[PDB]
């Protein structure tokens, strides 16, 4: 009875706690609920309501209105869009200690940026139509002086991150999208003939001000949810403060040197006319080292934990996007065998950053493949690896036999030998998976086309195939996820693993073949070659190799 | 308007959460109970939800305020309904009479170790009817 | 929204507006009067006559201008139009125009658009640029009026929409509760709607849009919103005269721009801002709705008064700081504090942004004359008090103030040195912002702490310029500033009883990086130590030459008390920064390292000695008046409170030898002193109150948590008896508050329960003479006796008793018999009190069980029992 | 062109002194047998008194990161600022450590620094930090540059 009273109390505790927790909305007074409803209605409906008017507004604003009807008896009247852009340019050119935030510029730069882009297999006619339409929409703005204004605003920013700078960068990306040669020439001529050092100083300041992953803030957020604190913002943007700003800033610099604009590529490295020179090429590789250090630290934090949480996964995704954009920017500066930028990056701190990325790729891929929940993160990481290998292949451009860049690159590979070994083992394993699943012994285990193979049948198929070791057997079993029936779909397994291996490992195979051919007498390289024989033999049918006479009047293999 | 034995049952229910015995439920005193039931609260959440019940604003609800929140809800028949709700779920046998054999089996869930034989000495005290197997009527005698 | 069934826009301005607006008050300009109230408010003017003449003159100007006469009024079109349009705009802003006057004056602007179902309006007249700008202003005002009408219609719809939604939620909740049980209702996903915070509940309810349709609201209620939203979109224009002000403005701005190259940058800016407003009508609501608030009818007058006070304070921004302006803004701030809406509606308080206005008014004063010291020091004090109270109002206000934390801590040194200003400095505003908010403490950053650490280092390195200028002795450091900079760090590191380890590790690391923040004694080079520092501070406190300036009393910063408070605050901060006990049990290297560093910084012997330091008891004089020792100058129990906190949180009491040694050296004398000050006259003394507070908040809970260590103390017999007697005397004391009495009861019950049976004979010989009275004070003794006689029942019953403990000496048995008989009689002849009878019966039963039924009382009685020495009169 | 301090290299930790208006170069010295405590030997007076570099040379075995140190506590390479190092005394074969048993040399905060045989524990490991503002954390350490070491166990500098 007394014991029963205690037993009843345990459930009675839940009742009182439940009624304390109970906070129904109807109990609230009318005005409180009405105010909360106003805020909720605002956020849910009014902000989400979207209408498209930018193209209409720009087209109406760019029309010269009734010039033959009304006679000005003066100079050719500037169109209203021209007047607006001139006002925005004059405000930036006005000498002030700081760039004051202006709502009108914030809104109209966004409108102009949307107007430029105005956004399954598209035909050639549709692609050309879209390119022509984009060129005309960009001409509508850069014919009125937007290319100069987007440079003046950056110059006046004085290396201070702000929404004004973000809008200016977005407008610059919009007008330079697709590699607009006319806009590139206009910007370069402006910079050269007014000798602007503030532009490059502000660019350097912004690139230093760009942020990276912060373990301290992320761990504080982790303690917050562990204690139970609700996320005030779903983004949680304390870590990686402005990913959009960083990506836009580096995409601007990439579109500036797109199409192999040798003049602007060289002018970024060395501003000859200006009194003071800033090395954007070196600043970019410094930021790359910073972001790779942050990514390595975040991986080290998640090394012990078996499963990656959603917050960590999203932070990895954002950091991967930032690093991918930086790698693309560095590729575009070293495209078009630009010898100066190639030498600068060779003597810079790119090599240790690539070494760090190699370790991250070697261990992160091993960790993620076992778990079947975050395959998207693995795909993004392997895309980042593909872009890194593209950057290295661009670094090898114009390299003669026994070249110094190739030698430094082989030294980099030697320094990162074990990580390269593990990456090569990964690719070799998941590329031989296709031959395993195409073997006729596995078809004899699963004669009908249902594809429902058992775990034990797959295990003995691997032994009959005999090409894999016991460690490989255990690792494929771990990376293979099946239901409680032990029934696994080898079809989805291979479509999930092999094709990614196929389309990333090609770049590694090409890089290794290039290095082997350009260094026929490097003893250390044949070790990697013999480790990658199986990958090379698999990719032999797919690797096209021709020789052409390069721009340097020397025979080059492509 | 609140019926006299209901306040008396509200007396004991108030003391079930007022461990310190002063008649004031502090946020920390309430908080330890909610961890004991499994939920993990923030201090702000507890202090926010404790403000609504506190009419005085002292930060600690006294029994007169506690009655008002108790009067807020319909405990018209929930008291004996929960008593029957337990008697139904404690009736693992389903015979309508709850045996003492599983009495030790559910009191162990809280962590008690009282001997098997002694409880049926206590159930015999509960079984003034002498059933030798406790029913709801004995549970009503218990509560 | 729409005046009639057909969805046609009404004329702007015309309509019923219920939004609260500032009151119009005017005073008659009479110079024969000798009053001064007329100086407030603006002079009266014939507004109706001015309105009629303005309408007539604008009509004449429009009709004459269209013919382009050679001679306009004033000689130029600008001279003719700009002043008249400026006066019209001023009158329109003030709101004098109403109904037909507005109709006529809008027809004078544009006949075609505003005609109600040839002459060209003002907008087609080939006007100069100033006139164009003044017309853009009028169009902006008309658009603002449209936005206000839209907001009012939205608030009108919300009234019944929320009412029906609340009724529906009541119905659904009732059905769900009939289905389920309240105890089981805590779980189950069906109850998540009702357990969610109200904002989240409304966010889930407003999911009508799109196709997801997971909201629990039914289609009948959904349709009302799915009609009102499209009506609002139509009124905003998101879906041959133009028929709309929006289209008229959109055409006019572009026409002007393509017609002429505008030279004035302001005209271009105004035209393009207005065009963007026309093309982004949804943005108007997006900006307006966060600043929209709803109040009940009863609060209207108080809201109007609060708005008037806010208007006065805001208008005083545009005037320069001065005597009368300081007086005015201080009085207005006080009015806002006294307003009830300031407490009841903090969301409106934050939406109006009064905290930003106070930010600006403090920034002006603080930046004015930094070299010549902060002038108007009362103003900074009032602003800081208002800001701290604003933080205390609501949690979101703390978040709002946390955004200005960088400026506040940069100006943390404005008025810390000056006393009587506590709670009125920017440091106090920062502390209130980051006080008891765990999320804010976590969000607090490291450089922010570094700034305070540098300030503390400077104050520990060099002296106080203001104090040495007023004549205080030039000691080598500033404790007055340090006792504030340490309090801020305490609030930053310690929150809600728990210690924020992330901030504690940073603070400890910076404090050991710069070791001169610890004070000259603890600096480490030729330092006399904490105990010697306290002794030197006591001596400098008794010395009047060095304690005061010796060339008001609240301004007098006693140097000894300042030093003692500095050291106590530093020790308290370090103890709060000490790692929690569970983390040490887990064994984290960082926690172990921090604990070891703190142990290295502060030795155990110094803490023991400082605790051993004794107070100065108040004494009664010959005349019969108690002389009060000064607490602005002297050794205070709050100083030892921090010492005990550090001892508990860093070194820890885990060994009985140390527990007993500490009890002998520092704790028991204080208990005896309280038991001696517990006399009737001395109870009300500040010393009795402060000592009781310190005891019941620090010492007694420590001995309660260290209760199990009292098990094996047989060879210390007298110490535990003295402790029990002093604690019981303190409990019998009267001045104690309810919490203090509860703490004493819990501590005594724990210690007595853990104690051996033979030791409490000396407590029984006092309890048996007090319990039979059965007064209100006898509640705790009954429970103590119940627990003891239940636990040690074998000791009395069994002839052997407890094997280790033994058996009674028959004197305990005689005392127990007397207790039993006295309790039984007193219960018999006292009036029934239910609580007293429910507590006494278990005690009586336990005593009856403990006493053997074969008990033989001895022809022994006691000789001269020292009853008088324990009787209440004189207490001895 | 410029060398870099890498693992398995023998170096001497040399500190400068400004006593009585002169720059005095001192080297950290310790001898295995007998006194384990470290002392300092003059090197600027090399022309007058021959220094004993035998007890002054140290070998840098590992340059693992702080996270690697945390992991191996829970259980050929170029030094980078912010990494944990393991200096081994060449003659004795005993690694440098913070003895954490102060001799009470006036300042009570500091501990004693000596040599310990066992490698386990966080006392032997030391974290390097860049004294130069030009140098950055993660950057490789130049052969000629200034260092400020921090003891992992005591969070104290070699002073
Ligand atoms: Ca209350
Ligand atoms: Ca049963
Ligand atoms: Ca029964």
């Amino acid at each position: 009875k007394a014991v029963w009273h205690k037993l009843l109390s345990k459930q009675r505790k839940r009742a009182v706690v439940a009624c304390f927790r109970m906070a129904p909305l109807y109990n609230l007074p009318r005005h409180r609920a009405v105010n909360l409803f106003l805020q909720g209605y605002e956020k849910s409906w009014i902000e989400t309501e979207e209408h498209y008017f930018e193209d209409k507004l720009i087209e109406d604003l760019a029309k010269p209105g009734a010039e033959p009807p009304e006679e000005d008896e003066g100079t050719k009247r500037v169109d209203p869009l021209h007047q607006l852009i001139l006002l925005f340019s004059r405000t930036a050119l006005t000498e002030k200690c700081k760039l004051e935030e202006d709502f009108l510029y914030m809104a109209y730069a966004d409108i102009m940026a949307k107007s430029c882009h105005d956004e399954e297999v598209k035909s050639f006619e549709e692609k050309e139509m879209e390119k022509q339409k984009l060129l005309y929409q960009q001409a509508r703005l850069h014919d009125r002086g937007a290319a100069e204004m987007v440079l003046q605003t950056i110059s006046a920013s004085k290396g201070e991150t702000g929404p004004m700078v973000a809008a200016t960068l977005k407008l610059g990306i919009a007008i330079l999208n697709g590699g607009n040669s006319t806009v590139q020439q206009k910007m370069l001529d402006y910079l050269k003939e007014k000798k602007d050092v503030g532009f490059f100083q502000s660019l350097a300041g912004l690139m230093q001000s760009c942020s990276v992953l912060d373990l301290n803030a992320f761990e504080r957020q982790n303690k917050a949810e562990g204690l139970g604190m609700v996320t005030e913002e779903g983004s949680g943007e304390k870590v990686l403060q402005d990913d959009e700003f960083t990506c836009d800033l580096f995409r601007f610099l990439q579109l500036l040197c797109e199409g192999h604009n040798s003049d602007f590529q060289n002018y970024l490295r060395t501003q000859t006319g200006n009194n003071t020179t800033v090395n954007i090429i070196i600043s970019t590789v410094d930021y790359l080292l910073r972001v790779q250090e942050s990514i390595s630290d975040f991986y080290w934090y998640y090394s012990g934990k078996d499963v990656i949480d959603e917050q960590g996964q999203r932070n990895f995704s954002k950091a991967i996007q930032v690093a991918k954009q930086v790698f693309n920017t560095l590729t575009e500066y070293i495209q078009g065998p630009c010898t100066g930028n190639q030498q600068s990056l060779a003597h810079s701190r790119l090599w240790d950053a690539v070494v760090g990325f190699l370790h991250v790729f070697a261990h992160m891929q091993m960790k993620l493949s076992q778990d079947s929940s975050q395959i998207e993160l693995l795909k993004e990481l392997m895309d980042l690896q593909k872009d890194m290998v593209v950057m290295l292949l661009s670094m090898l451009e114009g390299n003669v036999v026994n070249g110094t860049i190739g030698k430094q690159m082989v030294d980099m590979l030697v320094e990162s030998s074990n990580n390269v070994e593990m990456i090569l083992k990964f690719f070799d394993m998941f590329l031989k998976l296709k031959d395993l699943t195409s073997s006729d012994t596995f078809k004899e285990y699963d004669p009908d086309g249902k594809g429902v193979i058992s775990k034990r049948d797959f295990h003995k198929a691997m032994e009959s195939h005999k090409h894999y070791t016991q460690s490989e057997t255990e690792f494929l079993l771990s990376c293979a996820e099946t239901d409680e029936n032990e029934t696994l779909d080898y079809e989805e397994f291979v479509k999930r693993f092999h094709e990614p291996a196929k389309d990333i490992g090609f770049n590694v195979a090409v890089l290794l073949t290039n290095l082997s051919e350009h260094m026929p007498n490097d003893t250390r390289l044949q070790t990697f070659l013999e480790l990658a024989e199986s990958v090379l033999n698999y990719f032999q049918p797919f690797l096209g190799r021709i020789e052409i006479m390069g721009s340097a009047k020397r025979i080059e293999r492509v | 308007q609140l019926t006299e034995e209901q306040i008396a049952e509200f007396k004991e229910a108030f003391s079930l959460f007022d461990k310190d015995g002063d008649g004031t439920i502090t946020t920390k005193e309430l908080g330890t109970v909610m961890r004991s039931l499994g939920q993990n609260p923030t201090e702000a959440e507890l202090q926010d939800m404790i403000n609504e019940v506190d009419a005085d604003g002292n930060g600690t609800i006294d029994f007169p305020e506690f009655l008002t929140m108790m009067a807020r809800k319909m405990k018209d028949t929930d008291s004996e309904e929960e008593i029957r709700e337990a008697f139904r779920v404690f009736d693992k046998d389903g015979n309508g009479y709850i045996s003492a054999a599983e009495l030790r089996h559910v009191m162990t869930n809280l962590g008690e170790k009282l001997t098997d034989e002694e409880v049926d000495e206590m159930i015999r005290e509960a079984d003034i009817d002498g059933d030798g197997q406790v029913n709801y009527e004995e549970f009503v005698q218990m509560m | 929204l729409f005046p009639d069934e057909n969805k046609k826009h009404g004329l702007p301005g015309i309509g019923l507006s219920t939004s609260l607006r500032p009151r119009m008050q005017f005073s008659s300009p009479s110079f024969v009067s000798i009053s001064n109230e007329c100086y407030q408010y603006s002079p009266e003017f014939p507004l109706d006559i001015l309105k009629s003449k303005t309408i007539q003159m604008l009509t004449e100007a429009v009709k004459e201008g269209s013919l382009h006469a050679r001679d306009p009024v004033g000689g130029t079109t600008e001279f003719l139009f700009v002043p008249l349009i400026k006066l019209f705009y001023t009158l329109l802003i003030m709101g004098i125009f109403h109904n037909e006057d507005l109709k006529h004056i809008l027809q004078l602007i544009e006949p075609s658009v505003f005609k109600e179902a040839p002459k060209e309006g003002l907008l087609q007249m080939k006007l100069p640029e100033p006139v164009k700008l003044q017309m853009c202003l009028l169009l902006q005002y008309l658009c603002d009026c449209q936005v206000r009408h839209r907001i009012e219609a939205i608030v009108a719809f919300s009234d019944d929409f929320v009412a029906k939604l609340q009724d529906n939620q009541r119905f659904r909740y009732n059905e769900v509760m009939q289905a389920l049980n309240m105890s089981a209702a805590l779980t189950a996903r069906k109850t998540k709607e009702f357990r969610s915070p109200p904002q989240e509940q409304i966010n889930m309810l407003l999911n009508f849009k799109d196709d997801k349709s997971e909201c629990p609201c039914p289609e009948e209620i959904r349709d009302q919103l799915l009609d009102f939203h499209e009506d609002l979109m139509t009124h905003c224009g998101i879906e041959k005269k133009s028929s709309t002000l929006q289209q008229l403005i959109s055409e006019t701005m572009v026409r002007w721009a393509q017609e002429s190259v505008i030279e004035d940058p302001e005209l271009v800016r105004a035209m393009f801002v207005l065009l963007h407003r026309q093309y982004d009508g949804i943005g108007g609501l997006v900006r307006a709705l966060p600043k929209t608030y709803t109040i009940n009818g009863v609060s209207v007058e108080d809201t109007i008064n609060l708005l008037a006070s806010l208007g006065q304070i805001r208008s005083l921004l545009s005037v320069r700081m001065g005597k009368e302006e300081e007086k005015l803004m201080i009085r207005g701030l006080g009015d806002i504090m006294n307003n009830k809406v300031f407490y009841q509606h903090p969301n409106l308080m934050r939406a109006l942004g009064m905290h930003e206005t106070v930010m600006e008014v403090m920034v002006n004063v603080l930046g004015g004359g930094e070299s010549k010291e902060i002038t108007f020091p009362k103003m900074v004090a009032n602003c800081c008090r208002f800001l701290c109270y604003f933080c205390r109002i609501s949690r979101q206000n703390q978040k709002a103030m946390f955004d200005h934390l960088s400026y506040l801590l940069e100006n943390s040194s404005v008025g810390l040195a000056s006393p009587a200003m506590r709670g009125s400095t920017p440091l106090d505003v920062a502390a209130a912002s980051v006080m008891d908010n765990n999320e804010l403490a976590l969000a607090l950053r490291e450089p922010d702490l570094e700034k305070v650490v540098r300030y503390l280092a400077g104050c520990g390195l060099q002296s106080c310029q203001m104090l040495v200028s007023k004549g205080y002795p030039d000691i080598g450091w500033n404790p007055v500033e340090g006792e504030r900079y340490l309090d801020f760090l305490r609030f930053a590191v310690f929150c809600n009883g728990e210690s924020v380890e992330e901030n504690a590790n940073v603070v400890v690391r910076l404090l050991i990086r710069r070791p001169e923040c610890f004070g000259p004694a603890l600096r480490g080079e030729g330092g006399n130590g904490l105990l010697a520092a306290m002794e030197e501070a006591i001596k400098i406190a008794e010395d009047p030459s060095r304690d005061g300036p010796s060339p008001e009393e609240d301004d007098t910063i006693h140097m000894g008390n300042a030093i003692m408070t500095f050291y106590s605050a530093l020790i308290d901060l370090l103890g709060r920064c000490a790692p929690e006990m569970h983390l040490i049990h887990a064994g984290k290297g960082e926690a172990i390292r921090i604990r070891s560093i703190l142990r290295s910084l502060i030795p155990l012997g110094d803490l023991v000695g400082v605790i051993s330091i004794a107070f100065q008891m108040p004494t009664i004089a010959k005349d019969g008046n108690v002389v009060e020792p000064d607490m602005s100058a002297g050794f205070c129990p709050d100083h030892k409170a921090a010492m005990v906190l550090f001892l508990d949180r860093v070194y820890g009491i885990e060994v009985q030898d140390f527990l007993l040694h500490l009890l002998e050296v520092g704790f028991l004398p204080d208990l005896r002193a309280a038991a001696s000050l517990d006399t009737a006259a001395l109870s009300a003394t500040d010393m009795a109150l402060a000592l009781n507070r310190y005891l019941c908040t620090a010492v007694l809970p420590l001995l309660t948590r260290c209760a199990p260590l009292f098990a094996g103390t047989e060879h210390h017999a007298s110490l535990i008896d003295s402790l029990l007697h002093t604690v019981y005397r303190l409990s019998k004391g009267c001045s104690l508050t309810k919490a203090q009495r509860d703490s004493i009861e819990v501590c005594l019950l724990s210690i007595c329960g853990q104690l051996r049976p033979s030791m409490m004979q000396h407590l029984l010989r006092r309890l048996v003479f007090d319990v039979p009275l059965l007064n209100e004070h006898a509640k705790m003794p009954l429970k103590l006796l119940t627990n003891h006689y239940e636990r040690c029942w074998k000791y009395y019953c069994l002839p052997g008793g407890w094997g280790n403990f033994g058996a009674a000496s028959e004197e305990e048995l005689h005392l127990s018999r007397k207790l039993f008989w006295g309790i039984f009689d007193a219960l018999s002849q006292k009036k029934y009190e239910q609580e007293l009878f429910k507590l006494a019966l278990p005690c009586l039963s336990a005593v009856a069980g403990a006493l053997p039924p074969d008990y033989m009382e001895s022809n022994y009685v006691s000789m001269m029992e020292k009853q008088s020495s324990m009787d209440s009169e004189g207490n001895f | 062109e410029i060398q870099f301090l890498r693992t398995d290299d023998e170096v001497v930790l040399q500190c400068t002194a400004t006593i009585h208006k002169e720059q005095q170069k001192l080297c950290l010295a310790a001898e295995g047998f007998g006194n384990r405590l470290c002392f300092l030997e003059s090197t600027s007076n090399s022309k007058n008194v021959p220094p004993d570099l035998s007890i002054c040379t140290f070998v840098l075995e590992q340059s693992l990161s702080v996270r690697a140190l945390q992991e191996m506590l829970a259980n050929h390479r170029t030094l980078l600022y912010g990494h944990a190092i393991l200096l081994r005394h060449s003659y004795s074969g005993m690694y440098l450590c913070c003895l954490s048993t102060s001799r009470s040399s006036t300042d009570k905060l500091a501990f004693d620094v000596g040599l310990q045989e066992d490698t386990t524990g966080e006392a032997c490991w030391w974290t390097i930090h860049p004294a130069s503002k030009q140098r950055s954390e993660g950057e490789k350490v130049r052969v000629g540059d200034d260092l400020i070491l921090v003891s992992v166990s005591s969070e104290r500098y070699l002073h």
